[PDB]
């Protein structure tokens, strides 16, 4: 709109109060929203709601227990090959719903920005607010929802889930429910992380985010990895723990793992590397030729290799930073 | 290479820990000193949370948590920035994405 | 970079030292933990001083020194020499050199 | 020699002692010696002796106190060009000897392996022990050595000093003798130290160490790095400190320094860097196309660039282990 307003200010009824909980309760209550806005959102949690059933009928038919799947993991760090390649259950379930029904902070973001007008006319930032809401409240419907043997429902959740806070509450919320917790634990160096970014197409939907994002992303969830394993490691019972790493060809190996209680390290060098997030300035290192070449000469399936350097020609001469920052504010 | 196992993995692990959390330390340290001599502004969290938000809408509560999330990510992640306002920048880019 | 001065450098440089302190040590455990899963021979200096100089001409004398610095180098330095023996060749080799 | 016998066993007479101090002692009784051996050592002294004593006098003739120069670092990081452009009263007692008179165990190491026959026919590590002998012999006489003015002769010692036994034992030395310590200590990355020693022609007299020397030699020259900067804060009255690393683009800044007993960190970001070896295994890495563009993105300078290249070029598809054997085998 007018200019860069959130789309909780203008869909929002009335002033917009500064702090959830007071936003939070205020963005809670349809009251509070349009009706034209106030119908979309119910339109969204019908859809998700639909796709996360699907989810759980798949997985309880193939003899899953109630479980939260979590694929914890920096932004475009290769969880969907991962979760595709090394959850077999959950890629047959995935399968089923073209990979729709997790529960995902950015899930409703395209349906939101487009606001069923048929393009894209608001920025990820403009609809993030109300996004975040959304996936919230689908969230909460989720947790003690039932399939139709009455058995609790397994879920997805998909987010970056870096914090302890975080891993914390999903913990808690599995326990409370009777949910096993299957987590996968991603990681890829910062760099691929960032190229990774800049592959991504505003026409695709997966989101694109700019620097900081993606830096202070990778710093939380390296910092707080040990902390996760600590969980599983202390108590066998929580379900099962599995960290994938990204070699220098680039392929994902398993580095770390808790599986049935058993603690093993199936890669003692990265397991030390990636486990921290090596502070040793990335933000303002020049994409140049070098830069590419470098990257190119340890990727050698053809297809990636072409996209991967197609992306970083388009910002060749600008900083990490600064190209970031421009193909985030592309709609 | 070869898979540790058993107790020496757990040692591995335990060893590793130890490291990790004198890095952790020694991270912040290191960085409030240069922000004394470069006179980067005091980190203080209200006066940050007056500019911008550092709740994730209530999700994060511990104000023990808030305090060191953000104190540690102001001196250490982001060293030229020298205002609680410019940080505020960044902490709302941040709310802004997943 | 702005230089460090006065009380700012000597604080930087005791806060740079615990952290490489923590390093060292952190590195010779790590190597240690690894060695035993790979079943690499335990460190003898007795054993090594058999098969070559440890001394540098008798310009090492404190024998807590010679310990110090081929166990550690045995470990940290060359994790996937597997045996003394091995180790000998490279302590030779380094002998030869300036 | 029938084999790569020493120049110890060859031109030693009987049996070699199997130990120092008892090689040693062995080793520095000219009876010891074959005659024309013996002849070709005093030969050697004389020459760096009359070399030593003419640094002595332009040193004390420029004002200079008795001092020893210490010039730390691990193999190829750039000392001389730090010593010709940061000592500039040594930079000009240096000129009138060529850069000859330094005590420094490799500086016999030419002579003797040529051993007057006009060409080299015993390798470096052939001639190491000898040489070794000589320099201990050479360091032995200049320690009282006094100029024409009854003054204690200023002198320079450029080895690694990378231990602390040697740093503890060079600071008695001058405490013994009333000499101050001016310790310039210089830092390059592995890397460079590595390209640095490929660079080096077997034509040209400096040495061509495998990669275990300079590997070794770096990781010592950091880890002990910290101790050698306490002697001077410890004790103004030593001398002077300087260290100097490498910027990215290769050039040599000022890191830390100990002055008049003042204590200053003029870089703080590579003072954290190289006080350590950062052990995350590069004696495998393969030295191909990528490695020499990535390394020739960093040198600006058009003769070292090609310099830079050109070595490299030598050894493309060798490990930098297999590299710095080939070149170090090479007489």
């Amino acid at each position: 709109a007018t200019q860069r307003k959130g789309t909780d200010e203008i869909y929002g009824l009335g002033s917009l109060p500064s702090a959830g909980p007071g936003r939070w309760e205020y963005l809670a209550n349809p009251g509070n929203w349009h009706p034209e806005r106030r119908k979309l959102h119910e339109k969204l949690l019908d859809q998700a709601r639909s796709s996360a059933l699907t989810l759980a009928e798949s997985l309880e038919s193939d003899g899953c227990q109630p479980t939260l799947f979590a694929l914890r993991g920096n932004t475009a760090t290769g969880k969907t090959r991962i979760a595709t390649k090394k959850i077999p259950v959950l890629a047959a379930a995935l399968k089923k719903t073209a990979g729709k029904g997790c529960v995902n902070p950015d899930v409703f973001k395209s349906s939101l920005a487009k606001s069923e007008t048929g393009a894209k006319i608001f920025s990820s930032a403009q609809v993030h607010s109300e996004s975040s809401f959304l996936a919230d409240r689908f969230e909460g419907g989720l947790r003690s929802q039932k399939t139709g043997s009455g058995a609790i429902a397994s879920i997805v959740v998909d987010k970056r889930l870096s914090r302890e806070y975080e891993i914390d509450s999903y913990i808690q919320l599995a326990k409370e429910t009777g949910r096993k917790v299957e987590l996968c634990d991603i990681d890829a160096p910062l760099e691929n992380s960032l190229v990774g970014v800049l592959q991504r197409k505003p026409e695709g939907e997966d989101p694109r985010p700019p620097y900081p994002v993606v830096s202070s992303g990778f710093v939380a969830v390296r910092s707080n990895r040990m902390y996760v394993i600590d969980r599983f490691i202390a108590d066998p019972s929580l379900g099962n723990y599995r960290l994938f790493g990204t070699a220098e060809d680039g392929e994902k190996v398993m580095v770390a793992s808790v599986i049935g209680g058993e603690f093993s390290v199936e890669n003692a060098e990265l397991y030390e590397k990636i486990t921290s997030p090596q502070l040793s300035d990335l933000a303002d290192k020049v994409i140049d030729k070098e830069l590419i070449d470098r990257l190119e000469n340890n990727i050698a399936d053809p297809e990636r290799a072409a996209k991967t350097r197609a992306a970083l020609e388009k910002y060749s001469g600008k900083s990490w930073s600064a190209a970031l920052a421009a193909h985030s504010e592309l709609i | 290479m070869k898979t540790l196992t058993g107790a020496d993995a757990l040692e591995f692990h335990k060893k590793l820990k130890e490291r990790n959390k004198a890095l952790h330390a020694s991270d912040l340290e290191l960085a409030l000193v240069h922000a004394d001599a470069v006179g980067k502004e005091r980190f203080d969290l209200e006066e940050l949370e007056k500019i911008c938000d550092t709740s994730d809408a209530g999700r994060l509560t511990d104000a023990k948590e808030r305090n060191d999330i953000y104190e540690r990510m102001y001196y250490v992640e982001y060293p030229n920035v020298m205002t609680l306002k410019e940080f505020a920048h960044i902490v709302e880019t941040l709310f802004s994405w997943s």
